């Protein structure tokens, strides 16, 4: 079937707070599979984030 | 592999400002941040705060908000500590330190302060040679007395340094308002007074600088 098509580009980030995990003091984020984590706190830390 | 060489100690009267730094070799500096540590002369290791070498934004333990500034020649690899209208009460040991390993895993030497009112006294060197009669063993120990001088710090080497396998250096010691030091070096008693063996102190707070050869008394 190939009457219509609907467009369907990328998504957009997600939340996955099981990512940031703790370093026995400070937050620890992590990554998929060398996935692209977009990342930084309130406070001033790394501001864009696309890290292992 | 991964050396953090720290400053030499210094002293300094209350309301001065001192940069210590920290040159840091081994690995590189941008991906690992440096770590402040105060271990004051009684009370243990404190944390001071931690830089981030990459941006450049410090943090500071919050006894230590205020005073203290941390900065960097990133360029130099070099992380320094600041502290401004020093308090007497700062006289402790810093130790710059890499935050690494979900903890810290070098340490630097150490550079310490010694905040404390007094004028400049250079040093008097005085070469210690063994008594007058005899002294006959296998080796034979000489000696280098740094007396009377303000403020710390003072170096001393033997044989501008290419001397230091058997050699004892003294902490110095504060009497009468004074800093006194001393070493001693034993070598072989083939070695001297065959071979010249030389004493060699500075003193950076008066510019002194002294080379005192250890002649036998007769």
């Amino acid at each position: 079937d190939q009457g219509h098509y609907v467009e369907m580009h990328q998504p957009g980030l997600v939340a996955d707070h099981s990512l940031l995990s703790i370093h026995s003091a400070k937050v620890k984020i992590t990554v998929p599979s060398g996935a692209q984590v977009k990342y930084y706190c309130k406070c001033p830390d790394v501001r864009e984030g696309i890290t292992s | 592999q991964i050396q953090l060489v720290q400053s030499g100690r210094e002293v300094k009267n209350p309301g001065e400002t001192v940069k210590i730094s920290c040159k840091a070799s081994g690995y590189t500096f941008t991906e690992y941040p440096m770590l402040w540590v105060k271990q004051a002369p009684g009370k243990g290791f404190r944390w001071m705060g931690l830089i981030y070498t990459n941006t450049g934004e410090p943090t500071y333990a919050e006894e230590f908000k205020g005073r203290f500034v941390f900065s960097l020649e990133i360029s130099a690899s070099t992380a320094y500590l600041q502290i401004n209208n020093l308090t007497n009460e700062d006289t402790a040991t810093y130790f710059c330190v890499r935050d690494y390993f979900i903890s810290l895993d070098y340490w630097g030497q150490g550079t310490t302060l010694t905040v404390s009112s007094a004028k400049t006294t250079a040093p008097s060197v005085y070469p210690l040679a063994p008594v007058c009669g005899g002294t006959t063993g296998s080796s034979v120990t000489l000696g280098c007395l740094v007396k009377g001088y303000f403020p710390e710090p003072v170096t001393l080497t033997w044989n501008s340094g290419s001397l230091s396998s058997g050699v004892h250096t003294f902490p110095a010691l504060l009497q009468s308002g004074l800093y006194t030091l001393s070493s001693s070096v034993t070598v072989t008693s083939n070695t001297w007074p065959s071979q010249t063996i030389t004493c060699n102190v500075a003193h950076p707070a008066s510019s002194t600088k002294v080379d005192k050869k250890i002649e036998s008394r007769r």
